[PDB]
DNA sequence: CAAGACCAATCTTTACACTCTGTGAGTATTAAAGTTACCTATAGCGCCAAGTGCGCAAAGGATGAGCTAGTTTTT
């Protein structure tokens, strides 16, 4: 695609920046007083306001400008179709298992390479006058110049919507170089987020090597970025990673199997078992889901109260629900790829008729 | 034996996968350019396997710099074969060296015997990859698992449009590797001392000439292959559609004996043969394969236990796929290619196996036709048939002749499913609103039938969160349970409603049930094609038929008119003379221009008295719409017929106002009143050819087509934006 | 514009002719040998047209000595061209000179005038003979005539099976003989000088390039057409589907404005296509030939009245000649080849023209397909069909597999009238005895319909002389026509026959009948199904059907059926319940050993009662056959259902016993009691699986089946002895 | 800490300037026609003005109603 003049007047600003055209005004920059600094943990969230004009520029921007441009196989996030499932699939084949993680992604991004990547869609010529350029023009909508750090200029923050895109789009070179290192080694890479997986099918040590993470290192330098040695993992012949447990032995043409530990299932076992013993709502809703109605919005317009009962057994309806779907995706997943083992899907198949039989139970108990 | 096949960035595939072989696969679609990547990157990884120096494969996109070829083999039977104790020959030991030594060496003593259970599989999987610089990479680094795999999976590659009829290549290499001899131990010298002493008038003769002729002909030592090519012509007795049955008979008589399962792909088995030869042919593989079956009792020698090899063809003859489907049954399977949005070749199977015996020997063409359509509109009496088939009326809509018509019923939509095959056929079924409601006259509320309970338990979906745009639906749902008894009343006796017009219901019911291909007219076809708008065509057609079709039956027509005119009444008696003079004919001879303009002047006399009387005896352009319609075996208002209103019981009035006219005046088109008799056809063409004689521009006759017929022109529009919308995929 | 060809004694013809040409003539047939033949003859004959040296065609037999190929040109628009006073040319004078002036200057001043010059066709004549030294004779002896024949009716030839996309000589050879500029104006020195003007720095540059490339170059001079095709290419812009396609519009296009009428011959148009691209190619070719169509109404600039080209197709699809026959319609006609008793080609036209609009729109693949068919069975309900069309029944006899069944109507039979086409496709049309003879309770006679009477009418043949055995058919006439009234007498309450049996007089009127391709039935499908002798087999078939079917509603089989046996007598209320504990189901679930022994128990318990029941009730053992036979919408003896007893008010007690037994006893049987249901399908493969089981020779079974079955047997005995009789003929 | 390895495509080709019409020794030297490009864009829910909006989220009757929102990963 190629971004024009006209392009951005009948389909980037629509009605939110139509009136600094005919003033031949520059377009303003997010300022600090439009956003928030939600905070969790050592992390900061950049919020923004719904009733703003970037906001729907960023909606625009996303729906009809930044879902064209290519982008790598390899990345398995962000994507219309990708999947934490497809993430881990192609490792199957392999008896050494490598992870690696990249340090503070979103804020190692430099504007600058953001420009850059996309200065090919976007014509170069003039919006406002000769005083502002289309390009520069775009980018103010999708920057923030950080408050924390004045020494450093605009940065793309993480609470943002066009932010996954843009480091998908920008992340591109960096995952051909490392697809390109490790055809030639025979290892098979996959990424998600700043997540990346090696997995080697031949018997030999070179992803318990140091020449390896050497060279990431070396390769992902080029645009200044890191890898944090506190989340370096290199094993054999099985990997967990965050409870999804990946085993292979194998001497030759092996395939492997894709489980879930108990303590990835945990939660919902015991919420089954406290269900089971009949165990109120109250003390279900609080001490496993941890979902809590506080008192600063309990019914804010409504003194009628009383309602505890049907807020509870939906939002706990909703729980199972979604546990549900999950289940129901990792099924559909070994149906169509076959890397699922048979005694994990005699457990999944026994704990989603558990779940439908109790869902039925909480529905006739309401009825009743 | 092969069991999935895995292509990644390669040609046109981006990531495509195909498992669930059969024994008697085929490959249909329109797409030709992914049948031939696809013979392309199986030939290609096939001559990889054998080391041969071959052009690597393109890639589909640049921004990524590997692409990957993965082959996975069920390697069981071999695995048994192997591992028996009463086997000890090189061969087996060989086996056990480079399949399923590697693989059991890193094992323990607790999952051995789990791996011996007599109902688990074994699989190797091999994968290649080729990188930007033109470089490939084995995931297995032995050419010897290469060269065993090769050797115990091959693959024959047959053309049957460029084939050379005098070349017997295949044959003679399926023969020498399908074999159990070893040819080695035959001494040579012997062979020919038999031989001399069998042709010779002195001892040691034909020795003399052999040395003569090997002294001078002395080149490169014959190989074992044509040793034992020359030893198989030697013990024989002899040397386009032939070929192929003797090369398939030939692999499915010899793989009986052995281990080795080949794999053969069939390019347009029909060139240049005529329908019952294809279907012969197919019957012919089909006996072959069933005479060398060993199943329950069938048993005894000659019948054997071992696996078929698989077959691929791709055909685009629906007699082939037609046989392939009644005569196999269950070991068969239909893929269909297609493309994408952006562009891309994708793999789907199209359901293809019916429970129902009935369908399977009831099998036609039809339903083979059915495969190669893009857009397929499902509908269930004759009357669509021919309003939808109409040359005229599809000349004007060059986008909705592209779609088949079918008549199917509520068992032929089950066990055709049209459902799973979803993405690569779009289709449209199309209904009456009198399978969802039914009302009645008596008790003046509605009920709902069955399958309208079906759809409402599909719609209801349980076991699921929440979301923005669910609860509103199923409000809706709730709204349609509130429809169990709606009482509603009803004017002019049961004929008419005075409120709660179906219109609104037929409309929200579309709305919800458009997510389940669906559409329910609101009336009949014939309710659509006769309707206010289109009484004066209807009148002007009646007139034509009035003025050319009927004719004098005595041979001489001025004396017979004469004599009619001159014994019944021109006005009161107008009704007898039009009854004993006029007859319907299909030749229509020309008079002489007095008896023309008598016969012109009766026949307009006769037009305007059935004008008045019908404007007369009917209130209203409502009531003549209605006659009209439930004349021509219909129903209209309350969704009662004729035929129904009689058994009913209820408007007796009306019933016999319209049998008077039918024993009367229209007389002559009592013929044309029964279903499925041709006025539909002739109807449409009538109007069509007056209003292009009308109307000269190609957009205002539609715009006027529009106008007189609202519901089929909204069917086939939606139709053609709906084709026009998926033609970029479904196009070769 | 050819009108006839006729081979004499020539490769496998005897004596053909070839007359009444079309535009879109279309070749099908099992012989290929014949259509080789046919163009091998017609290459050879314009081969010999433009003087070039080819060997001569083989002889059929030896005993002749001569070989003649005879072609008629209807040279009536040139006639007409050259003959106006208007022309005043070199090349009118010459055609008149070379064609039109030997034949008319030996005529008088009466026959040139007012005898010639009216509505007259105007033929020429052309001989070639071949002798048996391999000598080649003309009937006319001037080169000058066989050029201008040659150059006045060119004849093409496209072979799409083995076509060069890369070769543009076809539509180079169209192009340049079909404009009406001369080229010889144009002089090189201008051209040259124009194109040196246009591009050049320095004047003279680029004619002092070609001068001094020319010298180098020097070779012999461009013809005439060299130097047309160069100045087409300049003057275009740019340079097996879409090359076979631009011939045709070339062809149509070019043509409007010359007096040149070509002959184009296309053999296999769909090879290697998807049948939505023939039918688009069809659909195309149409739109392009009634675009330059200027009939009636139709005028104005851009259409013409020339007449269109002749063109020959060599097809084996069904959808080609589906779209031809549906849009050009009364411009094309359908040969059949097939073969003779000794062995010959022969040539016959096939009905393609229908004067029924409903039928060409609704015209479907299973029409076309009834052209590609040796033998065709016409039958009138959907049950023949499921019959036969029985797999395993067909599969006992491999020779009534070659047949195709159709269902036809009275119209759908005249419409296609395959008495045309007796000789090249036998047919047989099976119905029913009803169809002829009417018999009444009330009134005591028989009846005879229209179609009995049409039949006698045809049979009937006055203006004749006398004829030794032909007799004997007049008295079977007189016969039937005083069998008018034929009182008789009923038992059993109107139901049975005193002593008719309505079997010799089907015999008699079959005999009568045969030679007009017809065959009535005693008795119904079901009735044949169905006999004294199947009785076993259907019991068998319902207990099988007990033993499978039905299975327990309850999840818990143990305790429903221990409360229902605790609760229901086992022997005075089995009734109650079978009907509350055993249902109909699609999956069969497999119960405990007790639980089997149990359902077992009361399966045997609830046959024996209804066998009692049914040997108690009926004695004679032949209204249990009526009953069974009538309660599966069937008709016995006096031609009666349950519809027509009902409202005929006979046999009271009949009816009402076989309502109680319906809703009583056989509830379950029920759904598998109607029309179109499948239990014919069922019942054939469970019979033909038990007497396969029993008896292991192929002819004990078919003896067995024969006896079984007589009726159906019988006629599948006649059609596979038909069909023997003409294999060899009927077969390539 | 610092490091060689820094994507694909950006529309596609094609081609001497001169004064001399056969020859050219810059301190840092592509560009102009032809020929296709192509995106492309529209209502929680209902209502009346029929999409460009307005009102409401109690019916209803123009601002009491009343009211929540799934899992996992990145982080």
């Amino acid at each position: 695609i190629l971004v024009d003049k006209v392009f951005y007047e009948k389909i980037l600003s629509v009605e939110s920046f139509k009136e600094n055209i005919i003033t031949q005004s520059a377009i303003p920059k997010i300022s600090n007083k439009e956003v928030r600094l939600i905070s969790s943990g050592s992390k900061i969230f950049y919020a923004i306001n719904n009733t703003s004009p970037h906001s729907h520029v960023q909606l625009r921007l996303n729906r009809f400008f930044l879902s064209h441009i290519p982008l790598n196989s390899a990345a398995k996030a962000f994507v219309r179709g990708g999947s934490y499932l497809k993430y881990l699939e192609p490792h199957i084949y392999g008896s050494s298992y490598c992870r690696l993680d990249i340090s503070s992604f979103f804020n190692n991004i430099s504007f600058d390479d953001v420009k850059q990547s996309l200065s090919p869609y976007i014509k170069d010529e003039y919006l406002i006058g000769t005083e502002q350029k289309l390009i520069d023009a775009i980018l103010n909508s999708v920057g923030y110049e950080s408050p924390i750090r004045k020494d450093k200029g605009m940065i793309i923050p993480m609470g943002f919507r066009t932010s996954p895109a843009i480091s998908n789009i920008v992340f591109r070179k960096m995952d051909l170089l490392i697809q390109d290192f490790c055809a030639k080694k025979g290892v098979i890479y996959s990424r998600y987020a700043d997540d990346m997986l090696f997995s080697n099918p031949r018997e030999s040590k070179l992803l318990m090597s140091d020449y390896f993470i050497d060279e990431i290192s070396s390769l992902l330098s080029i645009m200044g970025f890191n890898i944090n040695q506190s989340k370096y993992i290199s094993r054999e012949k099985e990997i967990s990673i965050n409870g999804y447990v990946i085993e292979n032995k194998g001497g030759n043409g092996s395939i492997g199997t894709i489980r879930l530990s108990k303590s990835k299932l945990n939660t919902v076992l015991k919420v089954t078992h406290a269900l089971a013993q009949n165990i109120p709502y109250k003390n279900i809703c609080n001490k496993y889901i941890k979902v809590r109605l506080k008192e600063k919005n309990i019914k804010y317009e409504s003194k009628k109260d009383e309602f505890e009962k049907k807020y509870y057994r939906d939002q706990l309806i909703n729980y199972l629900g979604g546990y549900r779907s999950y289940l129901i995706s990792l099924v559909k997943f070994h149906s169509e790829y076959k890397c699922v083992n048979s005694d994990f899907i005699i457990q999944i198949n026994g704990i989603l008729n558990d779940i439908q039989n109790h869902i039925q139970k909480i529905k006739k108990n309401r009825r009743l | 034996t092969i069991e999935s096949i895995r292509v990644k960035n390669l040609l046109s595939f981006d990531d495509v996968i195909l498992r669930d072989f059969r024994d008697i696969n085929c490959i249909i679609g329109r797409n030709n350019v992914g049948k031939s990547n696809l013979l392309k990157v199986i030939r290609y990884f096939y001559a990889k396997l054998e080391n041969k120096k071959v052009i690597p494969l393109d890639f589909h996109t640049n921004y990524n710099a590997v692409g990957e070829i993965t082959f996975t083999f069920d390697t069981t039977r071999i695995k048994k074969i192997v591992t028996s104790r009463k086997n000890n020959g090189r061969f087996h030991k060989h086996i056990y060296n480079t399949l399923f030594k590697s693989s059991s060496v890193k094992l323990n003593f607790e999952e051995l015997i789990a791996r011996k259970n007599s109902t688990n599989k074994s699989f190797f999987s091999l994968t290649l990859t080729i990188c930007k610089d033109d470089s490939v990479m084995w995931s297995v680094d032995d050419p010897k698992v290469r060269s065993l795999l090769a050797t115990l999976y091959p693959f024959l590659y047959i053309e049957t449009r460029h084939i050379d009829l005098y070349d017997w290549n295949p044959i003679w290499k399926l023969i020498s590797n399908l074999n159990s001899f070893n040819f080695d131990d035959v001494d040579h010298d012997e062979l020919v001392n038999f031989l001399d002493e069998k042709i010779s008038s002195r001892k040691g003769d034909y020795k003399k000439y052999i040395d003569r002729v090997v002294s001078v002909i002395d080149t490169k030592p014959y190989t074992y292959k044509e040793k034992v090519i020359n030893y198989i012509k030697v013990a024989i007795k002899g040397d386009s559609n032939k070929f192929l049955e003797t090369l398939l008979h030939l692999l499915i008589t010899l793989t009986r004996t052995e281990f080795i399962s080949p794999i053969v792909y069939i390019d347009e088995p029909e060139v240049g043969l005529h329908p019952k030869l294809a279907e012969s042919f197919v019957s012919n593989l089909n006996k072959i394969y069933s005479k060398f079956k060993k199943t329950s009792e069938l048993s005894g020698p000659g019948r054997y236990k071992t696996p078929y090899p698989n077959i691929f063809y791709s055909t685009h003859s629906p007699s082939i796929l037609k046989q392939t489907i009644k005569l196999f049954g269950k070991d068969q399977q239909v893929l269909h290619f297609s493309k994408k949005k952006d562009g891309s070749t994708r793999v789907n199977k199209i359901n293809s196996t019916y429970s129902d015996e009935r369908f399977l020997n009831i099998f036609s063409d039809n339903e083979a036709r059915l495969f190669f359509s893009e857009y397929i509109v499902f509908v269930e009496g004759a009357t669509e048939l021919e309003l939808f088939r109409n040359l005229s009326l599809l000349n004007l809509y060059p986008a909705f002749s592209l779609a088949d018509i079918y008549d199917a019923n509520e068992v032929i939509l089950a066990n055709i499913n049209p459902g799973y095959s979803k993405a690569s056929i779009p289709f449209v079924i199309i209904k009456d609103i009198d399978t969802l409601i039914d009302y009645s006259i008596k008790t003046e509320k509605f009920s709902l039938r069955p399958l309208f309970e079906k759809m409402i338990k599909e719609l209801t979906k349980e076991f699921d969160y929440y979301d923005t745009g669910f609860g509103r639906v199923r409000k809706e749902i709730d709204l349609f349970s509130d429809i169990q008894s709606s009482t509603k009343k009803h004017m002019d006796s049961g004929l008419f409603f005075k409120r709660f017009s179906l219109h609104n219901l037929s409309s929200r019911i579309n709305k919800v049930s458009r997510k389940l291909n669906r559409y329910f007219m609101t009336t009949t076809i014939e309710g659509a094609l006769i309707n206010e708008q289109s009484l004066p065509y209807f009148f002007n057609w009646i007139g034509d038929v009035i003025l050319t079709q009927m004719t004098i039956n005595n041979p001489n027509p001025d004396k017979f008119i004469e004599a009619m005119r001159r014994r019944y009444n021109i006005k009161s008696q107008v009704v007898p003379l039009f009854k004993s003079v006029f007859c319907i004919g299909l030749n229509h001879p020309v008079y002489s221009s007095a008896v023309d303009k008598q016969a012109l002047r009766i026949k307009l006399s006769f037009l305007n008295y059935l004008k008045r009387k019908v404007y007369s005896d009917f209130n209203n352009e409502k009531e003549i719409v209605l006659a009209l319609r439930l004349a021509f075996g219909g129903k209209t208002e309350t969704q009662y017929t004729l035929d129904k209103l009689r058994k009913d019981g209820e408007a007796e009035l009306f019933r016999e106002k319209i049998k008077n006219y039918k024993n009367n005046e229209l007389f002559f088109l009592e013929p044309q009143m029964t279903k499925t008799s041709g006025w539909v056809t002739t109807f449409l063409n009538y109007t069509i050819e007056k209003i292009t004689s009308e109307e000269s521009d190609d957009d205002r006759i539609r715009q006027k087509l529009s106008f007189i017929f609202p519901e089929i022109i909204s069917i086939i529009e939606q139709a053609s934006s709906s084709i026009e919308a998926e033609e970029s995929s479904l196009t070769g």
